[PDB]
């Protein structure tokens, strides 16, 4: 796949391309003729979903990120820093624990 | 094909043929928002890039045989037999030893011409062979009875003579140019064709053509021009 | 070249006067067709305020930039109903338009508008 | 029948419209022989074009506030009292103060719409085309209508190839150490 | 070392000559989180994709990529943020590897 | 509302100031189609034109005066009842002596505003840019207060390779004997 | 050093590089009393010059390792490395007998391109090989609604479009090109990019670039265009 | 694009009227911030003479050079004070103005200014 | 002989030659009615193309008698002697080898050039032979007092000099140039003249020259610029 | 794969490159059954001519010319018909016999 978890890590997919993906999905429901303008409730229910699918890829890339050491920041990053025997000193900022 | 010529409301038809085109390169362009699609052709383009022979050839063979061994690749290429008139020295000349041919048919053709000096050339498809001092039968008259624009410009050897573009003119042919200008200036009438130029409109610019002649002398041979070695 | 056709969901009017999703008697979901589809698309272009989407702040009507307000002029609110109106896709022309004023309830009524769509 | 507009150019109000002059051209293009045959591409659309002869009671104050406003380029939206106008810029001011007139601004003003929606290099291809009538437009950036849907649409801005600024060689060496020491 | 200029944009792209190689870089930002993101092209092939702009470590350092350490810092240790991060409060810089062998050095 | 002012281009005086003409011209750019999409860059503020029509008692005097001011070509701040203008050039001085007016000046003087903060093939990059404008320009000599102050603040001039000037030989040997003799 | 782009009032920045120079001329002018600096500089024009290679190579070297020894001598002259997309034909090739290396970098460098018909280029002090019917990745896209002058202009090959300068379009690059035109002239979207030029003024000519690309086929491939022997 | 947060050091009259540099009551050097910060900047600025920097002589007003003198002039000092306050960064526009002129006192009084900034 | 100069109506007479002509092709045009004879000329031109040597030549022989011996065929074909100022490492050289010449003697005339690093020209039927670096003796004044228009145009190495057509200046000699631009652009006075551009018209079109000179450095000696091998 | 553009147009001829080979393809409406034929030419000589555009099958299989295979395909098995082919609801698709071959060892 080009989108998502790829081998050289989260490929996160556009808002815009987030739209068009589900336009086109209802023209091939509906055929080309159906109206999804903005105004037109189809296109308020395609302006909505597109939005809330890039906020949920976002926090997909931000659970994928959160695995690593190196991009975990605060309570994942001490969950992660327990694999190597690091535990937060009490007011260690993440800067100085993820160097630590 | 490139037709022009004049298509008055009486007369007839003087449309004839005056580039034959093998397609170059195209492209539109914008200026406002028109689309003028620009086209180059080719003449012998076929020839100039994929005509290649194969020869041996022996001893006392003579001078002219193998121009029809040339142009039978050439004419693998679609290039038709013009007027060929060789230099008196080549057409009695025989042989003491063989001739290499292999690679570019184009160029040994020229180094032909450098050899002893002739000219060949490809018009419309069709290829042409003349001596350096020499011209071909078929004239033509310039005048401004008979098409004649300006001055018949003079020259070192001949002239150059703009007139309505109308189609008999071709390279290695005559002229015959009269005015009231060359009387004056001293000037033949009878000129080879060496350079044609065509430039012309449908709208606005008239059809032009500009031929360059080399002064036939009296001996009725052209004023070659001194060839730097 | 004939019109293409177009479908889109239809809105109905409910009992409190406004327009919804509906279901038709057979319980599937109703669409609208060639010209009701545009006559109701036109009337969504019309209820829409500009700048009131997010995505697309240059669509809608200018109405509270134009119209509402202490200036009362039908050469404007027609000019701008008529702009909207033909903007809509499938929209060819427009027959009639009448503008009148009640200044007792300050409301605006444009009234006889005829629309003549690509579909005839 | 006149839209019955307020007499203001931009932000900066006028007290006197004196005339308005409208032109809309449209260029074409032809070349030597009639060539149709299912062609009517090459017509353009030019932009309009606004002549406004134009007074006011203060004469400096406004001539000020018309070189500011001419000079800031945004393009606005025009009242006149046949049409409005988007997207319009002042291209030229003039204004006369002779024995007629010579306590107030007297003078006109030159307006031409403007025509946009292409820069392209920083807009990719990776979506929906927009050209589409039953479509809504592609999110972009500029028509967003908040900030925060802004910075999501933004769909990127690429700058060319970069030169970094060096750090000075005491700065840089510190910061080596505090990174790669610590 | 070098820095990187970080534009105002919650999208953008660049390409600068990292020991002699061409590198394109595309910075977003992540609202969710509200944390920047990079990916990395090394001549028109993205090697890396999706990760997290962090002060205080190398971002390249799991890669083996060859071409330097890039990282980021602060005065104070704080996190790069859609305002921070344009505004200059934190820095994106590029050190190449003799650069750092000799801080290690010294 | 105009600034009542003193009546005079630059330092030499006028007696009466006929008429005044104020121009400020922006040149758009437009393609063939239009291009836009956040490019507005794409706009020149050019500067300011004056026209006005004088005329002086002292018709002789006047006119040397005006001819020698212009052909200093020096840049001044014109004094208009309209506005202020900094750094204005005469283009051109017109004067017409006829039956009508004979022995008194009567003509038109054209000012421009002029263009300038870049010569650089005399001038060099060390530290800031100058753009900020939460901070203070770029000390310059150009724009010192004082004497003392240019010379501390000169960021140097700096034009191509010199030749230097032979020297006669008997003066050469003397003064190469005085240096390098002893 | 050229920087080019837009800065809007609002917006951001658009400036990126467009050419980085090694100063080639310059001379002033008047024009009146003007002077105007006209500048000529260099592309990777101290490896044009300066770059001579010292080599021999043994046989079954496979073909590439020797890419990188000639920009180790370029690399010494101040070029860096850029994509380098060899043809398959060439990734898999090895040898038999020993490769000489003496004179002009830029000599040998041609014959390479005419050897295999390869294409190699410096852009901005940076060095890019790329196959004659290949290109590399990277896309941009020209549209009335993204940066399109006029119409696409169609060519054989592919097109030729004018633009805002607008600082990406870097040669051996993608373009996909949308317009009201190229659809009822069937010419898909996208092209490779061979041939930039940048055209422009600060105050009256805005900035214009053109881009000639040729059209990418069903397969992903470059239409080269019949090379002639 | 919101306006940048800008922060200068702040300036109170003291007892004889004139602007000093102030310890706030936690006894730190007080500092202004976005709007009263432009509003204090653009004091600083009023309050200079043109050509009195000796590192920038093209920076403050040309109070003695127009409105100093023998020549009451309302249009010109307005122009003159609009011009300075306007060119103060964070400034978008002044909503109000008012003079007059006391000649017993030969006191020129500008008041009624209202100034919008950037930060509304 | 084309003579040009200045004949007001006190003074005297300032005409010179300004290049002396062998006849390369003329040619006469209607513009209207007109009749305006193109010509165009020969410098040297009978060297250029009939002057062939002959020679054996020993070694020992010193590194000048052989331009002498080049000269005398030169000279057959009619050109003077200028001024031969060679290379103070010419000067001294003499030989281990034998020294072919067969075929050309401006070929290789040119090779010599390039072979010692030296200038030689043909000026108006004259040849004369300077170093690269150095010039030949004879200055001459530009100001704006002595006919200077506009910049004395700074560049690279020297200048580029427009002043009205006054017949001394030849290439090869030296310009002191004085400006009220000059001094701020540190340039100096004196260069060598290495450009002569003559432009002119004797109802509208100025008489109008332009020199192109190479700035001559403390050291007596040209700023040559760098070669590339 | 791709996927091959029809304008809506009754008689219409594009060229595309194939397998590394010029293809014109022409395309014309039969109105008598309401169907459409296409012609295929390689380099210039039409090789077929007349055959009919019909929805799930390999339309060159006969032919052998190796350009690998060009098809249609729709939803729910609706027939091209005029305006079905043009409006895409049908769609007219080229794959490769390379394409072909790893799809069907899927």
């Amino acid at each position: 796949m080009t989108y998502g978890v790829q081998p050289t890590g989260y490929v996160k997919k556009p808002l815009a391309v987030h739209l068009a993906e589900i336009e086109a999905s209802m023209v091939d429901l509906f055929g080309p003729g159906v109206i999804q303008t903005e105004q037109s409730p189809l296109g308020q229910l395609n302006g909505l979903y597109a939005d809330l699918s890039y906020d949920l890829d976002e926090r997909g890339e931000d659970l994928y990120q959160s695995f690593d050491p190196e991009q975990a920041e605060g309570s994942r990053l001490d969950i992660l820093a327990r694999y190597r025997l690091l535990s937060r000193r009490a007011g260690e900022s993440d800067e100085s624990f993820r160097r630590a | 094909m490139l037709e022009v010529g004049y298509t008055p409301p009486g007369g007839g038809n003087n449309i004839g043929i005056i580039a034959k085109g093998k397609i170059r390169d195209y492209q539109h362009d914008r200026e406002g928002g028109d689309i003028i699609s620009t086209v180059s052709c080719g003449d012998g383009d076929k020839a100039y890039r994929r005509a290649t022979i194969s020869k041996t050839i022996p001893k006392g063979t003579p001078l002219t045989e193998v121009v029809d061994e040339i142009h039978k690749e050439m004419k693998k290429e679609g290039i038709a037999k013009g007027e060929w008139s060789f230099p008196d020295k080549v057409k009695n000349t025989q042989l003491k030893r063989p001739y290499s041919m292999c690679g570019s048919c184009t160029r040994e053709l020229d180094t032909l011409g450098r050899s002893h000096g002739f000219y060949w050339n490809i018009q419309n498809e069709t290829m042409e062979i003349i001596p350096g001092n020499g011209h071909l039968p078929g004239s033509l008259l310039i005048t401004p009875d008979t098409g004649l624009i300006g001055t018949p410009t003079i020259t070192d050897n001949g002239i150059k003579v703009k007139a309505l573009i109308n189609p008999e003119a071709r390279p290695n042919r005559m002229m015959k140019v009269k005015s009231q200008v060359l009387k004056m200036n001293r000037k033949g009438e009878d000129y080879r064709i060496s350079e044609v130029s065509f430039n012309g409109d449908n709208q606005e610019g008239d059809w032009i053509m500009t031929l360059t002649g080399e002064a036939i002398g009296g001996d009725k041979k052209v004023d070659e021009g001194k060839k730097a070695k | 070249m004939a019109a293409p056709s177009r479908i889109g969901l239809a809105l109905k009017k409910n009992e409190q006067g406004i327009a919804d999703i509906y279901l038709d008697a057979s319980g599937n979901l109703s669409m609208v067709q060639n010209t009701e589809a545009v006559g109701q698309h036109a009337r969504q272009r019309l209820m829409t305020y500009l700048g009131e989407w997010f995505l697309n702040k240059n669509v809608g009507v200018p109405w509270l930039r134009d119209l509402l307000g202490k200036g009362y002029d039908p050469v404007l609110a027609e000019a701008v109903i008529k702009a909207e109106i033909l903007s809509t896709d499938g929209v060819t022309e427009i027959t009639s338009f009448s503008i009148r004023f009640d200044q007792g309830r300050r409301a605006l009524e444009a009234f006889d508008i005829e629309v003549t769509t690509e579909y005839d | 029948m006149i839209i019955a507009f307020s007499s203001a150019i931009g932000p900066v109000p006028l007290t006197v419209v004196i005339s308005e002059k409208h032109t809309s051209k449209v260029e074409l293009t032809t070349n030597p022989i009639e060539s149709g045959a299912d062609v009517t591409d090459h017509a353009y659309v030019k932009g309009k074009e606004i002549e406004l002869e134009v007074a006011d009671r203060n004469a400096a104050a406004t001539w000020a506030a018309l070189v500011a406003f001419q000079e800031s380029r945004v393009p606005f939206v025009l009242m006149t009292g046949l049409s409005m106008y988007r997207n319009m810029i002042i291209t030229e001011i003039d204004a006369t103060r002779n024995a007629q007139h010579s306590k107030i601004l007297k003078g006109t003003v030159r307006l031409r719409e403007v025509k946009i929606v292409e820069t392209g290099t920083a807009e990719d291809s990776s979506g929906k085309d927009g050209t589409d009538k039953n479509k809504s437009s592609n999110p972009s950036k500029d028509k967003a209508a908040d900030a925060k849907t802004a910075d999501k649409a933004n769909s990127g801005v690429n700058a060319g190839d970069k030169g970094g600024t060096t750090v000075a060689a005491p700065r840089a060496q510190s910061l080596l150490k505090g990174v790669f020491g610590g | 070392m070098i820095e990187l200029e970080v534009l105002d944009e919650s999208k953008q792209k660049f390409s600068v000559i990292l020991n002699d190689r061409r590198v394109t870089i595309e910075l977003w930002y992540n609202t969710t989180n509200d944390r920047w993101s990079f990916s990395l092209a090394l001549d028109g092939d993205n090697v890396v994709t999706g990760r997290r702009l962090v002060t205080g470590v190398d971002l390249l350092a799991p890669f083996g990529l060859g071409i330097g350490a890039l990282f980021l810092l602060s005065e104070n240790g704080e996190p790069p943020t859609r305002a921070n991060l344009p505004l200059g409060l934190v820095k994106l810089y590029h050190a190449t590897q003799e650069e750092i062998d000799a801080a290690i050095s010294a």
